[PDB]
């Protein structure tokens, strides 16, 4: 539908995110995820950061560095719920991976294009309401991730602009609107009403 | 076992020459065709006379329909099952709208506290009963209650289309 | 310095409250809940719009913010006869809701031309505003 | 205007497969904005045309254009399959296709 | 031979009468009163060609094909003829003129199997 795709990831539980996030990488559809820090996953804290030791023990008992590679970023740890998820040994799941950019935060062109939600993959309307689950910044940061703080220190600021840029828009939709009022009850209005706008 | 209707069966010992006109036995069988209502119908007939299907015959099969099939009623039940461990009686309430929806969720419920297969069940008895206050069990007791509301918190929209635009709200 | 405690204020399933039935033969149509069987089922009825008394899952139907007076457990001519005094239709159609589903049924049933001609008048009504806007 | 637009848009996604075979003549089309098969039974019979480029020019192009039909719909969410002159190439899955509105019934 | 005879009207969009193949067409249901227009006169032998072999094609080809195309002018005034006519019963509905003379294209959003033309 869309040449970029841009979603964030807030509020997204990790595996169903990735399960749609791949689909739709296998049939054309390139797409950016902001904000992997909060990503959710169901279950609680201990129990996910126990899972995550599990995944730390494996490695080449002869040669640590040609066995399993274990990342701490939340984007990396996205990744990786996702790689599962493609065919990525195939040059089709080559092409389908360069489709995809994962990010923490919501660094420059992402933050000043819209992003968007994936419903069934929303925790808020998949967890049933009482159901323990782990916030993903969290979670890396207690294997080591380095940098929940800053990423926290420059999503604060960028949340600052943000919120300027909303408010002189509200701003300018007010006078728009106020013109659509004047406009309304013209000849033009009460046809274009007839037809259905 | 499906989406059940409830038949009466009657049947009845083939007549010989000494005793024609033998005694008719009916039962109300909860099945979903009649193939298995007859079938059903002869299993429990073998547990009660000396008869068989190859030595009787079916007289009657007849689909008996709710007499208010939009009155919501409170119904009593009877049921005998079989668990790993051996055979136990039960009594629940329903609360619904015919025998039929009645039995349907018996089975369900059934199955899924108990972990109760349609094989394993008998309906010993479905019956309506009549004066709330011989109402028994909780749960059904709730809900008769005067001037009875409740809101339904935290609502979710099945959506359409893979992505969305807003950020839903669960509002109700 | 009084209290203050929010609200959170919901439509309550209760006899006599008016849902839009989501899916079926009916769907689009109006009802009311008569009798309340669990907390999933209840008995709804909707005579004017021509849908049967049954039961039904809640989560078939979506509840309205409308609800008229209604005797728990009332047969369907009652039904009629009630919806009818409280005059529930003509305060669903004044709704942004129901306006809202006829907006886009309209758009729907347009033509290749009609289209045309909305396009048309939007142009017009842009010359317009995109000038008030622009002069305060 | 800016939009020239004839087609319906549309995606390669598989070839027609089990689980460990596919099959090159029947290929599953995706097509915008078909949910259903019932949404997707306008669509049978449509032509389909996979448009490519290429170096060597020809009967004076560069331009290059597999055509198909549309053909059956594909389980419950409005896919579609379609078979082509010759089967699509496979490095095609994931790219995109046009579905015309003719044979026109309407 | 099954085709439908068209026209623009030429004045309106540059489409001359002409053959149309009936598959190849959606038809709305926008409808102007024909029935004042002559059409008697237009059949399949009426759009009669002019062609040949080998011979002409490769000559058309070699660089040639510049020596036809010579026209015919009863085309140019049955246009005339037919197109006054309907050009007077589209004025009749307002935009129908406007309509006729701009290219129908699909938009993002469009669903061929949902719009009604």
């Amino acid at each position: 539908v869309e040449p970029v795709v841009v979603i964030d990831g807030k509020g997204h539980l990790v595996g169903r995110l990735a399960s749609v996030v791949a689909k739709q990488l296998l049939n054309g559809q390139k797409i950016v995820v902001v904000r992997a820090e909060e990503l959710n996953i169901s279950g609680e804290f201990f129990r996910n950061k126990l899972k995550y030791h599990d995944f730390l023990r494996k490695a080449t008992a002869f040669n640590k560095t040609r066995g399993p590679f274990h990342f701490r970023a939340p984007s990396r740890i996205f990744y990786k719920a996702l790689r599962g998820m493609v065919s990525h040994k195939t040059a089709r799941g080559k092409a389908a991976l360069e489709r995809l950019k994962v990010f923490e935060g919501i660094p420059p062109p992402y933050d000043k294009k819209k992003r968007v939600v994936v419903p069934q993959a929303l925790r808020v309307l998949r967890l049933k309401p009482g159901r323990k689950y782990t916030t993903l910044g969290k979670l890396s940061t207690s294997v080591g991730w380095k940098y929940e703080d800053v990423v926290a220190k420059l999503e604060a600021k960028r949340k600052v602009s943000s919120a300027e840029y909303y408010a002189k828009k509200r701003a300018f939709t007010k006078k728009v609107a106020s013109a659509n009022a004047t406009a309304a009850e013209s000849d033009v209005a009460k046809q274009l009403a007839a037809l259905g706008y | 076992m499906a989406h059940f209707k409830e038949y009466q069966v009657i049947g009845r010992r083939l007549p010989t020459e000494s005793v024609p006109e033998p005694k008719l036995f009916r039962m109300r069988i909860f099945a979903s065709n009649e193939v298995i209502a007859k079938s059903r119908y002869w299993y429990f007939l073998q547990k009660l006379h000396k008869v068989k299907k190859a030595s009787g015959e079916i007289v009657s099969i007849n689909q008996i329909n709710e007499a208010h099939p939009t009155k919501v009623k409170n119904f009593g039940v009877w049921v005998r099952y079989d668990s790993r461990s051996g055979t136990h009686n039960m009594y629940k309430e329903i609360r619904d709208v015919s025998r039929v929806a009645a039995v349907e969720t018996l089975y369900q419920d059934m199955a899924a506290r108990h972990r109760a297969r349609f094989r394993s069940i008998h309906i010993l008895k479905v019956a309506e009963i009549e004066k709330t206050a011989d109402v028994k069990r909780q749960y059904v007791k709730q809900f008769l209650t005067k001037d009875l509301k409740f809101p339904l918190p935290h609502r979710v929209q099945k959506s359409t289309k893979t992505f969305s635009y807003k950020r839903p709200s669960t509002f109700y | 310095t009084d209290s203050i405690v929010k609200a959170s204020n919901w439509r309550l399933v209760e006899v006599g409250r008016v849902v839009l039935i989501k899916k079926g033969q009916s769907a689009g149509k109006l009802a009311a809940i008569v009798e309340i069987i669990d907390q999933k089922k209840v008995l709804i009825d909707g005579p004017k719009a021509g849908v049967p008394r049954q039961a039904i899952n809640l989560g078939q139907v979506v509840l309205t913010p409308l609800t008229f007076a209604l005797p728990r457990g009332a047969r369907t001519a009652t039904v009629s006869k009630k919806w009818a005094a409280a005059a529930v239709c003509e305060k669903w159609a004044a709704s942004s809701w129901a306006k809202k589903i006829a907006q886009r049924e309209r758009r729907a049933a347009l033509t290749d031309f009609e289209r045309f001609q909305v396009m048309v008048l939007r142009k017009q009504k842009r010359y317009t505003v995109k000038k008030a806007l622009a002069k305060a | 205007a800016e939009s020239h637009r004839l087609y319906v848009k549309g995606k390669h996604l598989s070839y027609q497969r089990s689980k460990r075979v596919n099959n090159p003549n029947v290929s599953l089309i995706k097509i915008e904005g078909v949910a259903t098969p019932q949404d997707a039974q306008f669509y049978l019979g449509k032509r389909i045309a996979y448009v490519y480029r290429a170096s060597k020019e020809v009967r004076g192009s560069k331009i290059r254009v597999m055509w198909g039909k549309v053909t059956r719909t594909h389980g419950n969410s409005g896919v579609v399959r379609a078979t082509f002159r010759n089967n699509l190439p496979a490095k095609t899955f994931g790219a995109s296709v046009r579905i015309f509105l003719y044979p026109s019934n309407i | 031979d099954n085709t439908l005879l068209i026209s623009g009207p030429f004045k309106v969009n540059g489409v001359p009468l002409r053959r149309v193949n009936a598959r190849y067409v959606i038809a709305t249901s926008t409808k102007v009163s024909v029935e004042g227009v002559n059409v008697e006169k237009f059949n399949v032998e009426y759009f009669a060609k002019e062609k040949l072999t080998k011979k002409e094609k490769k000559e058309a080809n070699l660089f040639p094909e510049q020596q036809n195309k010579e026209i015919k002018a009863e085309r140019v005034e049955d246009q005339k003829v037919v197109d006054k006519a309907l050009i007077a019963e589209i004025k009749k509905t307002p935009l129908l003129k406007q309509y006729l003379s701009a290219s129908f294209s699909l938009k993002n959003g469009d669903k061929p199997h949902m719009l009604k033309f």
